[PDB]
């Protein structure tokens, strides 16, 4: 006979995730393995020739491309040789500055960090990430997507999403060579919504590069690193090619960032016998190496490889704080499903929300899930009230904040008419007055009118084979009717002349003004400093829906 | 040098920041977007400009930065389309060592991009050893 | 066992044939995918797809590489009609074409669990039109957001599991289907 | 037309919850109110003749028991001219000890304390209250009711809950007149599930402290205190009559705490214009200069108030704080319904799971919320699975433990089997083995036998008017052959002899091993210090069901 | 309105008249409970219960107090049975007696927002059974784990509106009907 | 004095909390429980402990427990139900002033209970200024 009790909990929906027992020879453990690799170096004639057990004679292109230019070598010995728990101790205190640990943490190898991130329970990773961050504005990225590639819906919920409060926001493709539309949609619907919000189109690296060299994208950010030399390999890269890509971009005046996230090694059937804490440093320090800003990580879309074991979200949150840590921005994750259960995102979501990170999610979905070509994010559209209760409730700043109906009808009508103008003006597949009305109502993708995907992939393809460039927006929109927009595209191009919005954390706020961690420096110093909730940006975190005035 | 002091470049020192053309920020405006008097060559990044982000990420304690920005000076003088050669030359298994040397001979002699030679001659280098030029898949 | 390798796969001579390229422990270490569907007859679904449009299905096995996307690349450098389809055990599928960088495809099926024998052969049917030039509808567009929550951390078991049967510089054996 | 987004939106349960917009002169606001009292105190010849403003010639009942007994005058002033922002830094500080806070925190006047802790976000709270906690261990404690008042399903409840690894648990009546029966029937089965697990049955005052001189229970915990003179007044009490009362109950040999928790002064109409922070402060400052160890505060039963109102569960932790930094066990809450959302209601009790406090919960609801009569509470049995998972996904001890359907199955029929054995020699209503069966398989009193309330009322009436004590339970387990938990029920009367689990934040675990703050000393000084989660206790909360061995 | 002082509440004298004690704004600046119920029907339905039961009905107005309990409890004094029924405007009721401790009593409805006009008339009619000395058996509990978090904060505010109109030291007034 | 080193008293000095009975922990057995050899009383706690315990409090730098545990230990003389009484006399409205000091001076003169008493006389007076006695509602 069963008992009802536990036939209840069977039935819950956390019990259809996948959970697994540590396999520890395989690497499918989250963090603090016996076979992690006890911090090391060796430096001979300024070239090490230890790192972290490895003898130079069996570096890898990871080990060489780390141990040539991911550690500052005129400090290594002497941080190697300080307590990694005194280390731990710094990191959480909140009377050690953040200028006297980065100078440390960047002399540490790999191992060392993780050992002494590994000393800290998640509280005291909070309480270090709020101080290592290098923002000191915290924000937020969304995904804009849907699963037909509707341009005219991707418009009306990005300028939504830039209005809710997204300072990035991040498209991708259900059909891949719908991928300009997808990028001019997320532009126009963007600068729609908050003139200054960065857009990226996320694909194959080489599909991506091109992309935005023909000015339909503001930044990258799924530019892929891998902390073993197999998946690295299969990730059809390596630190070389993936720090040419880097420069590439900078090249062109882009801003971008990596993305790594642990469990990718796993995944990928090569975890060569270590966590996946361990191997996601590896990721953070190729990033640094490579002269790269910042990184998006925290798992990201391998968030059920760790969530699966013992420590897994802990771990995500560490890796997270290793990235601050080692002075990089850090687009911290909170962007992928990886639970049916509400109570387990909300606590992995925390982690990093309570503290705040340069990116607190590194996409939030502004659609419903069944919208996100991402596979689902961990918070959509539909918990976008929960998000704004929990920062009243806390006291705490996610970065976004309640919204009237009446006013995202306004911009989302205008995000479609603008792009509707686009498309006639490039003589792209119109766009009709019904579609422009059902972007406007949408929840998603259920709502709108189908397009001819056949007319639309064709000139979508034009757009890159006659290299049709960001300019022809910018005309289409003057020309059309949409000065306002059109001068607003305009100066985001113009950011890209400056390099100002290429430092670490940049995003561009109120009129074009760039905010980096170069002119927005973090400055914790325990309570009552640094960044704090308060004055009119409290007032508008604490006006939600329903709130009725007592008397 | 640029500092941090000097930053945002485009609020302290707009001038410059001038670009491929003696174009300066404020000659990008709708109007001449639209009679073509600024067009999309015209809008392009500088070496001098990223190298003075160099400096300044420099000034912030960012030397990996700073490289990164120096190599990119460099890549400004490359086209797009030898840029994206080059990409997919350094992925695994794409290139022989002597494709991978003549890249940086091209890179140092056409485009005096000297840093990205010595980058991409040190992949050839560490591509023999991991195996990873055509042929060894 | 319903696979047997019969030396080295050579290359194609016409535009006749798509090329169905499987990873190194299929039908072998492995014989079902993600969700319990049989190797047997997943084979056996896209291999009808092909041929019910006229067009040659040919079987190899790849060793180079467990990755689904370098499984098709090994593929389609022998098709005929430079177009393939990469399986992995786990059941993920690609579809292919000789000059499209290996993180590119035609068509690409992300979410294994999700696949049905009615997908596979739509994906051969889907496989050989490309072979003839046609331009198909793409094989519409399955997504779930619990897919990952779910299935992720045994389609990383799965995948470490063939893995081990990757052979670096071994080229791919063409293989006589019972 | 309406947006399908926002029509989305409105259907969430989260916006099916009670908000208020502040209304400050009602004191409805829960912290940092400008009607709150500015700091103050004055000391003549060792008495208090001002405090936080007011001269002693208005103070009310409260102001003259917290002056006279609740504060440190001998560091008072000194600890008055601290800087309150390096107070809270020092409070968050790993490297300040804890034994060198308490003598100033003890030291503050309630608006001192206050203003301290205002300062801090909730990621600083933590911070401390990881440190302030005075026990090293964390523990949790559970409600065991049923809308029956079903005894035999009370016991089967209180059984599991034991297993699981509550170390307090809680019962109370749908019909109060049952109350010696849900009492005897909590304490049997949880001595059944372990022995040594405290048991409380919440009652009015004067009925509950019968019923422990009876020897039906082993500690007291809602022993309500308020903030305001005219609110306790209608509690009916005075700070004197409960300070008596809790001396009362130290004279048996029965451990005991206040209850108090933010907003029960705004829900009981007078607030005196102050926010809900500050009186309960003033609640807290009742409890210490009392004398009495521990409180159960955070809101509690009055949590719809704070919640709906800006920052009220940030004030819900900062509470906790207040009561952890004045040296006091803190049961802290977590164990009532304020939000339909799960999201909402997880954000809500991390606050207090990610530090760890003395009582996680003080009441996670051991049965289904249907069951539960004190209105529900933020957790219940439906969540188990769910909690183990989180633990385990952070590495964070919440003090409850995965467990075997076989072995809860096992445990609640011995505890049923023990109940039936007790109504028949004490020759009270007949529990059948029909009841047996279905208490060993249920979920809930959905799962039971109807009862004769008639029969089971007048007996359980008589219990009291006849004065039948605990013996009688002990000897009827002897009778029916169920000596080692008579002998375990024996066990618990010997501690009331001892004295020792009088003391601050007592529990009672292993073999009859008392472990309080003087023995369990917390001893947080940073990473890697204090209490951590690891060996095999880290073993055991690993072993949640459905993790899958991977080879 | 529905309710009229006719002075100060004299002791009552048979023990068979059941007081309904209403809190200092039931009827005046409150006229409906936390959900909408009426106070004219929910006084017509308690006394309706007390009256059917065979015992009078007498219904005052609580001054010292507005704490359910001990409006309650001001009426337990001056019902000539001893029985009382106290009343909040926001609905929370209580039945109560002489000799019980204030935060005890016969049965209490702790939750207001459940209640119907047909519970306001068990309420009276136990009452009145109680009032014979007759032990009814009591209203079946009604508890809902969603009754705080949608109507704690409301019942906050309407308690603290009527607790404007509590008059310390003030005995209790006399009411007459609809 | 005890002291946090004699505590837990169960497991450093059990003999020390020898029942006022003499008898110790170890003879409260369900044998002894059975034969009528240990009754009701016979779990009691003793003043004698709760001063031990007091003790322990204070060295563990808390005060006010302390004070608790000692009015505790006087109160354990007080029969249960006179407990009930002067807790429900202490409630608002429920005496006169006269009727707290008689129960202060009965406190002190039956039970010797000084510190109990001198806690009820100061209620008595604050109970008059703040108008919580017999008649103030
Ligand atoms: C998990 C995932 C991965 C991860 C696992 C890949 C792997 N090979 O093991 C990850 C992060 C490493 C990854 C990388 C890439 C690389 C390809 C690398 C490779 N060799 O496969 C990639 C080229 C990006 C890049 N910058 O290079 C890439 C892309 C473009 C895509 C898209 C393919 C488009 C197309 N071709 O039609 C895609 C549909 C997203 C999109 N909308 O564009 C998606 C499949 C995109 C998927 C979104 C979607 N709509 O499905 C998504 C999010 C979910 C898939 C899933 O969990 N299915 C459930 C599972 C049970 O089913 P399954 O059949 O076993 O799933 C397998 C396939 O999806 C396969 N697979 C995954 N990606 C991918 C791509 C190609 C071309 C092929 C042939 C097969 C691919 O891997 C899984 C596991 O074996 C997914 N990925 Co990848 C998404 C990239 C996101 C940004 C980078 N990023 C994020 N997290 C991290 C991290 N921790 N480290 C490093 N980088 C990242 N991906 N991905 N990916
Ligand atoms: C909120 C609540 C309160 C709080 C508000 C009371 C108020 N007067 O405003 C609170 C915590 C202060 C409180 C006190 C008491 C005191 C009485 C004080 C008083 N004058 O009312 C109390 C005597 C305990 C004590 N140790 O003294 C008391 C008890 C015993 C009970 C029970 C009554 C049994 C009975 N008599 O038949 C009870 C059924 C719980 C139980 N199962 O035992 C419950 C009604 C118990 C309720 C459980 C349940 N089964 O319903 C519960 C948990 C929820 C009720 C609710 O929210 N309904 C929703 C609301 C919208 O409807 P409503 O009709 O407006 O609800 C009102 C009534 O419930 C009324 N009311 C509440 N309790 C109560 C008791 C009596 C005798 C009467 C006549 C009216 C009472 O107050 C609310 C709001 O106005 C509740 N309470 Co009180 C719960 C005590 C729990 C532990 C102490 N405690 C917990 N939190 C805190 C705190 N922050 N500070 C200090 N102390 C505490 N309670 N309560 N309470
Ligand atoms: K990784
Ligand atoms: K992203
Ligand atoms: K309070
Ligand atoms: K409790």
């Amino acid at each position: 006979m069963r008992s009802k009790r536990f036939e209840a909990l069977a039935k819950r929906p956390v019990n259809q995730d996948g959970f697994v027992k540590e396999w520890i020879e395989e690497g499918f453990i989250a963090m603090e393995s016996p076979n992690d690799p006890k911090p090391s170096i060796k430096i001979v004639n300024g070239a090490v020739t230890e790192l972290d057990g490895k003898p130079v004679s069996d570096f890898d292109l990871i080990d060489h491309f780390i141990a040539r230019y991911g550690i500052n070598l005129n400090r290594a010995e002497e941080v190697m040789a300080m307590d990694s728990v005194k280390l731990a101790n710094m990191l959480c205190d909140p009377n050690v500055k953040r200028s006297e640990i980065v100078p440390l943490t960047t002399a540490m190898t790999p191992a060392k960090i993780v050992e002494v991130v590994s000393h800290m329970n998640v509280v005291e990773m909070m309480m270090a990430m709020q101080k290592m961050r290098a923002r000191r504005t915290p924000s937020q990225q969304a995904h804009v997507t849907n699963v037909k590639d509707n341009p005219v819906q991707i418009a009306a919920d990005a300028a939504e999403g830039a209005w809710r409060g997204f300072d990035e926001q991040e498209t991708t493709v259900a059909v891949a060579r719908y991928a300009p539309f997808n990028a001019i949609a997320l532009l126009v619907g963007s600068q729609v919504g908050r003139p200054g919000v960065l857009t990226q189109c996320s694909l194959e690296e080489a599909t991506e590069l091109k992309l935005g060299m023909l000015g339909h994208t503001c930044y990258a950010e799924t530019i892929s690193v891998y902390g073993t030399e197999p998946v690295f390999t299969d990730g059809d890269d390596t630190p070389w090619s993936k720090g040419f890509l880097a420069s590439s971009y900078a090249s062109r005046g882009l801003k971008m960032r990596f993305t790594s996230g642990s469990g990718s090694e796993v995944q990928m059937g090569y975890a060569e016998g270590k966590s996946m804490l361990y191997l996601e440093a590896r990721c953070i320090y190729i990033t640094k190496a490579a002269g790269v800003q910042g990184l998006q990580n925290g798992s990201v879309s391998c968030i059920g490889v760790p969530s699966a074991v013992p420590s897994g979200i802990r771990a995500v949150l560490a890796e997270n704080l290793i990235c601050s840590s080692l002075d990089l921005e850090c687009a911290s994750s909170n962007d992928q499903t990886f639970t049916h259960s509400d109570m387990r995102r909300t606590a992995r979501l925390l982690m990093q929300f309570l503290p705040g990170t340069d990116f607190i999610s590194s996409g939030y979905s502004a659609v419903p899930n069944y919208d996100n070509m991402f596979a689902g994010s961990n918070e959509d559209a539909e918990d976008f009230d929960d998000y704004n209760v929990i920062q009243r409730d806390l006291k705490v700043d996610g970065g976004l904040r309640p919204v009237r109906e009446e006013d995202v009808i306004a911009i989302r009508n205008k995000a479609a008419r603008a792009l509707q103008a686009v498309f006639a003006g490039m003589g792209l597949p119109p766009i009709t007055d019904e579609e422009v009305e059902a972007a406007t109502y949408a929840h998603g993708s259920k709502d709108m009118p189908e397009r001819n995907i056949v007319e639309d992939i064709k000139f979508a393809q034009e757009i890159i084979n006659k290299n049709r460039n960001g300019l022809e927006v910018v005309k289409a929109l003057a020309q059309g009717g949409f000065t306002d927009v059109a001068q607003d595209m305009l100066n985001i191009q113009k950011a890209k002349l400056t390099g100002d919005y290429l430092h670490t954390s940049a995003i561009i706020v109120g009129d074009g003004q760039v905010l980096s961690a170069v002119n927005d420096v973090n400055d914790y110093a325990g309570p009552a400093t640094g960044y704090r909730l308060q004055g009119e940006r409290w007032e508008e975190i604490k006006n939600i829906p329903g709130a009725l005035d007592p008397n | 040098s640029a500092r941090v002091s000097d930053y945002p470049l485009a609020n302290k020192h707009p001038e410059w920041v001038k670009t491929a053309t003696n174009k300066t920020l404020d000659d990008f405006t709708l109007e001449n977007v639209l009679s073509n008097k600024v067009t999309a060559q015209d809008m392009r990044i500088t070496p001098e400009t990223l190298r003075l982000q160099a400096s300044i990420a420099k000034d912030a304690g960012r030397d990996r930065l700073a490289m990164n920005f120096e190599r990119a000076a460099e890549l400004t003088a490359v086209p797009d389309d030898r840029i994206l050669e080059i990409y997919n030359a350094l992925r695994p298994y794409r290139s022989t060592k002597e494709e991978l040397l003549a890249i940086a001979d091209d890179l140092e002699s056409r485009y005096q991009a000297k840093i990205c030679a010595a980058f991409v001659r040190e992949a050839a280098t560490l591509y023999v050893e991991r195996k990873k030029l055509k042929g060894d898949d | 066992g319903f696979l047997t390798e019969v030396g080295e796969a050579r290359q194609g001579t016409q535009q006749d044939e798509v090329i169905i390229a499987v990873g190194p422990a299929f039908g072998l270490a492995q014989t079902v995918n993600i969700v319990g569907i049989p190797h047997k007859s997943i084979l056996r679904e896209v291999i009808a797809g092909i041929e019910e449009e006229g067009i040659k299905a040919r079987v190899i096995r790849c060793f180079k590489s467990s990755d689904v996307a370098f499984v098709a690349v090994e593929g389609n450098r022998l098709s005929g009609s430079g177009i393939s389809i990469g399986i992995q055990s786990k059941g993920t599928t690609v579809i292919h074409q000789q000059g499209l960088p290996p993180l590119s495809n035609l068509e690409l099926f992300p979410q294994a669990p999700l696949l049905t024998l009615e997908t596979y052969r739509q994906i051969g049917k889907n496989a050989a039109r490309y072979a003839k030039r046609e331009s198909p509808q793409p094989v519409p567009t399955l997504n779930d957001q619990m897919a990952r929550p779910k299935y992720q951390a045994k389609s990383a078991i799965l995948h470490i599991k063939e893995t081990k049967y990757v052979v670096t510089g071994k080229n791919p054996q063409e293989l006589r289907v019972a």
